[PDB]
């Protein structure tokens, strides 16, 4: 069990989201409480945890429950730009907005016209590495 | 056989190549598209920590807020300082009339009543500079002849929004004969009026001109008496909703009566004129004039349903008001 | 409409009634440096005298009162002020009417900071509640 | 006849690869599909199936024809038996390899044939693991 050093920072972005002081958290923001520590998770990754962590339909969550979740799953910028040169046809390190749009609103994490026009308005063809400035 | 079953081979190694050429491509897209939800996420919580310290840093403020200037209440004290200056500035009092002012944050109460008096002298020049001769005179007008009036004659308020002007009466209709005996006074003011007798009471269509000097009641070039302001004493009237007033003047002609259809307006300019502000009567009885010489003659008012002067065998002179 | 009234009357005779008892001359910077200070400011000469000239109209004195206040507000140093607070509520805010509730505005000083204890800041809240707060009417009550 | 959960997969490498999104897709692009989807289709049936449904010529074909396509295909399918006795009738002497010069040959000449830059792809995949020659039993069940 890591030193307390993480607990630390662990219990503060655990608590901020906890609606008012129980030591519970909606089910919705679980994933949002995660990536407030430095994570990357899925919507794979958060169900098989809800179902699991609890089954008794409360939509809540403990710090206990917690702790042991994130012991789990403890990837670097690097991972990032593979997962993203891809879809780059040239070897140039560009892609462009074009390509980037219909992929995401047609593959594995569809995403809705407000998640994807945030990208469309995000920067600049679009460059590979630009994003990943801002990404990380 | 052998080249039936050399397809199968191939068949199945391109469907593989493909199938894990797009399953890396699946892979590689959920790892940004989700990993990004995450970037997007961990601002939602940065953002929602910054609005937890300001609430925070607010209160902690406002803990502290006797305390001297300093980081924490600097939040608090600046609050208030914005607040209060935006929140008069909504508020602020519509003219020089408006006593009204709000009331301030307790620290700010020395500033209010300085800022109060600021504005309200800052009013007072904005308009008092502003003002147009033309009109200032008119106001200058208009506020005697409701000192003189206001509260005590039933058709003063009607009077208010009609302008007074400076002659009521033609570029011509003056008939040059009396202009040259007039002299070298000019004329300030004239106006046509109704002129009654002293016995008769009888109706006669005159002009009412005003100079420097006196007031001179014309007929149409005859000139048929000069009152000085100095021979001129007072000016008497009713109280009701009527038109009509009485010159009191001292072997010689003395007092007159006289109806203008702008009545408020003749009297004032001639009170002022004349320098008889003060000496203007409002009777809600009766009025007494000197009359033609040796004939003394009383004027009395009544409330009615029309407007018309005659005389009764009383001798007295009877006046019947309309009424609004 | 738009005819003289004898609230008019009134109004001109106040003026210049007034006019009289006030001095015939111009306002002075020297006033408006007063005034700033009594807001905890202290701006050199050369500030003060940039200011007036910055506010005018055709008159002896005649300052732009309305605008002449919304530029002390930029003076502040606090520019995001009332912004910066509106939002901060809201954030913690499902509804958007205006309206938090008193658990959730309990937390954000007891647990996350340096433990914040309230002395009066807990009387407001019990006032404000009619229940759950209003920000709106907090603030207000906080600011007095 | 047709499974949800099916339709629900192959919908989305259709819409993925429907980059004008019209409902319908490029002849051409008709083979890398259902093999992004796992199947094992040949040249010669893609022929048959594109020629069938674009009888009148397009050189486009639309979703709801796609699933009797991925559903025909379905109803037979090469187990890895097969697949190894493919291997066996090119493997003489019964070792169960191939050396990657006979496999070049063999891909290069006698069926639906495969270019270098496809051949190339095939042997890094079926790789030599060491310098080596190429084992089927492995591979085949790995195309699995």
């Amino acid at each position: 069990q890591l030193t307390e050093e993480q607990i630390a920072e662990f219990k503060e972005a655990f608590s901020l989201f906890d609606k008012d002081g129980d030591g519970t958290i909606t089910t919705k923001e679980l994933g949002t409480v995660m990536r407030s520590l430095g994570q990357n998770p899925t919507e794979a990754e958060l169900q098989d945890m809800i179902n699991e962590v609890d089954a008794d339909g409360n939509g809540t969550i403990d710090f206990p429950e917690f702790l042991t979740m994130m012991a789990r799953k403890m990837d670097s910028e690097e991972e990032i730009r593979e997962a993203f040169r891809v879809f780059d046809k040239d070897g140039n390190g560009y892609i462009s907005a074009a390509e980037l749009r219909h992929v995401m609103t047609n593959l594995g994490e569809k995403l809705t016209d407000e998640e994807v026009d945030e990208m469309i308005r995000e920067a600049d063809q679009v460059n590979y590495e630009e994003f990943v400035q801002m990404m990380t | 056989r052998r080249q039936s079953l050399a397809t199968k081979i191939q068949a199945a190694w391109r469907g593989f190549h493909w199938r894990q050429k797009f399953l890396r491509v699946k892979r590689s897209a959920i790892c940004i598209q989700s990993w990004w939800r995450g970037t997007l996420g961990r601002r939602k919580a940065a953002k929602r920590k910054w609005a937890a310290q300001t609430i925070r840093r607010l209160i902690r403020g406002f803990i502290l807020r006797h305390s001297p200037r300093c980081p924490e209440n600097a939040f608090f004290l600046d609050h208030v300082r914005a607040s209060f200056l935006l929140n008069l500035r909504r508020q602020l009092p519509r003219n020089v009339l408006d006593t009204s002012w709000p009331t301030p944050p307790p620290a700010l109460r020395e500033a209010s009543e300085l800022l109060r008096e600021l504005c309200m002298k800052n009013m007072v020049w904005k308009y008092c500079r502003s003002i147009s001769p033309e009109w200032k005179q008119q106001l200058q007008q208009k506020a005697v002849a409701s000192e003189i009036f206001k509260g005590k004659k039933d058709n003063y308020p009607q009077s208010v929004p009609r302008l007074f002007i400076s002659t009521r009466l033609g570029t011509e209709e003056i008939s040059p004969r009396v202009l040259q005996s007039l002299g070298s006074e000019p004329i300030q003011y004239a106006v046509p009026v109704v002129k009654y007798d002293r016995k008769g009471y009888k109706p006669r269509p005159r002009q009412l001109l005003l100079t420097p000097s006196a007031v001179v009641i014309v007929e149409d070039a005859k000139v048929k008496q000069r009152i000085d302001y100095a021979n001129l004493t007072g000016i008497s009237v009713s109280s009701l909703s009527d038109s009509l007033f009485v010159l009191h003047v001292q072997k010689q002609k003395g007092d007159v009566v006289l109806q203008s259809d702008h009545v408020i307006e003749t009297l004032t300019k001639t009170a002022l004129s004349a320098d008889r502000v003060n000496n203007i009567n409002i009777n809600q009885g009766s009025i007494t004039f000197a009359g033609g010489p040796g004939r003394d003659g009383i004027i009395d008012f009544t409330s009615g349903s029309e407007l018309l002067i005659t005389k009764a065998k009383n001798g007295h002179l009877a006046v019947v008001a309309p009424r609004l």
